[PDB]
């Protein structure tokens, strides 16, 4: 404990080469450039309970990031954590246990959406397959939270099996966004809060099986010419599932976002379920709870008796005035059915009495 | 380095004063002796960190 | 950084027993037989981003396998990772 070994003096030699490399086995310290570490390893651990600062981290090879309770902040116009792939990757990406924050605090919910805010996301996957976002916390994003782009693929290779589970989204303007042709992936049990749009749906055939959206203005947006389409845009759209979710307090109660949204072409009035696309069909709709959540069924593909929108096993429950009301176009009265439902006394705009079983709600007409 | 020269300076002593001075300094009892001002032996012992 | 400690010569003794065991705390290296490691530990970590090769790994006691992005390949007619239990395992 005192080290009394004797020593001889140095003999004025040139000293031999002493090196102290391999100090991280696979980890990533704070204040270290992540682009040179993600290139070298396959699994990158992070320091437990650290405090990072990332901006435009380009990832080309699929790596796994165990966050261990890390905190990644950012500042600037770039996204965090840009994931660009090729078609030929056998490995997968798993981003796990990280709390992504934004360049905000109690975000500017009165500022309109524009081209300036479109690059304020935290994960932007270009064409990487089999990504996984598991147990994360995304706060205060002026643009999207994630955005899954996909370029033009061929040969019925629908694979791209993504998972977005167990996440917490607070204050993000747009939650899970997805580009066109981003088909057949799941996004469930993500607890939304204080978001303007929970799902900016462009790609179809998704599966949403447990998400909770409290105090959010919109949950399911699908129009023509939204934001966040990417290369290979609005094609083969809105075919997903939407089962057992929760969208309480979208119009009355504790909602804070405004109703206008300012799309790149026009402005529209948001609802808890806004849908307007003549070329796309409607998702399945089971087990969803709505307290004071509006629905706007404007246009789908009913052209040659090709689609019928059916609400099954859901709650409606909007009493005061027109809060939580369901709005349909008068040319779509024969195709919107509600079979199996519970409601307080909710305003139904342009829905026939024989098309709804059991007989609930107030039936009005909105010319 | 481009060019490097050496500059000494000869004191212009008289030649009869010179031949008396060199004849005394060729003698073995008049050897010029010098000494290091520092006068020590360097020994650098390694101490590890901590 | 140069280690100039002096040394005395060895005295032609029989050397005392030097051992270098306990090199894995709980891990499992590639190219190591997993049946002798799953018997000893309860939680078995794997090397992150490794490349394994398993075949007919018999497991009797319940263990946990944190894979950490490992890759287990196989070749042959046997299953990977045979899990045989009893009724009495808590």
């Amino acid at each position: 404990v005192e080290e009394l070994y004797v020593i001889n003096p140095i003999n004025q030699w040139p000293a031999p080469g002493s090196f102290s490399s391999q100090k991280p086995p696979g980890t990533l310290l704070p204040g270290e450039d992540p682009e040179a570490v993600f290139k070298q390893y396959h699994v990158v651990y992070l320091v437990p309970g650290a405090q990072y600062h990332w901006k435009n981290i380009l990832i080309e090879k699929p790596v796994w990031i165990y966050g261990n309770g890390a905190t990644v902040r950012t500042s600037g116009t770039g996204p965090i954590l840009r994931i660009v792939g090729n078609r030929t990757e056998k490995r997968d990406v798993r981003i796990q246990d990280i709390s992504f924050f934004g360049e905000d605090c109690t975000p500017n919910r009165m500022e309109p959406m524009s081209e300036k805010l479109v690059y304020q996301m935290a994960i932007w996957v270009t064409d990487m397959k089999r990504v996984t976002i598991k147990g994360c916390n995304f706060t205060n994003f002026a643009g999207a939270a994630v955005f899954f782009e996909e370029t033009a693929y061929n040969g019925f290779f629908w694979s791209m099996q993504h998972l977005i589970t167990e996440c917490r989204f607070t204050g993000c303007r747009i939650g899970i966004a997805n580009g066109g042709r981003s088909e057949y992936s799941t996004a469930s049990f993500n607890n939304f809060f204080d978001c303007q749009i929970c799902f900016n749906v462009v790609g179809g055939n998704w599966n949403r099986c447990g998400n909770i959206a409290a105090n959010c203005r919109c949950v399911y947006l699908h129009t023509t010419n939204m934001w966040y389409e990417g290369a290979g845009g609005n094609f083969n759209a809105a075919h997903g599932s939407f089962t057992g979710n929760t969208m309480n307090h979208c119009d009355y109660g504790g909602n804070l976002w405004p109703t206008a949204f300012q799309l790149p072409d026009r402005e529209i009035q948001l609802a808890g379920f806004y849908f307007d696309n003549a070329r796309a069909r409607c998702p399945t709709w089971t087990g969803n709870t709505q307290y004071y959540g509006d629905m706007k069924i404007l246009n789908f593909n009913q052209a040659n008796d090709a689609a019928i929108f059916v609400i099954d096993g859901c709650a409606l429950y909007g009493q005061p005035g027109d809060t939580g009301s369901i709005e349909t176009t008068a040319a779509l009265t024969d195709k919107v059915f509600i079979q199996g439902c519970q409601g307080n006394k909710v305003t139904l705009f342009n829905i026939k009495a024989a098309n709804v079983v059991p007989a609930i709600g107030t039936i009005k007409q909105k010319p | 380095y481009t060019q490097i020269n050496l500059y000494v300076s000869f004191f212009p002593m008289n030649y009869d004063t010179q031949s008396e001075l060199e004849l005394m300094l060729r003698n073995a009892t008049n050897d010029q002796n010098f000494s290091d001002y520092l006068g020590a032996v360097n020994n650098l012992y390694q101490i590890p960190a901590g």
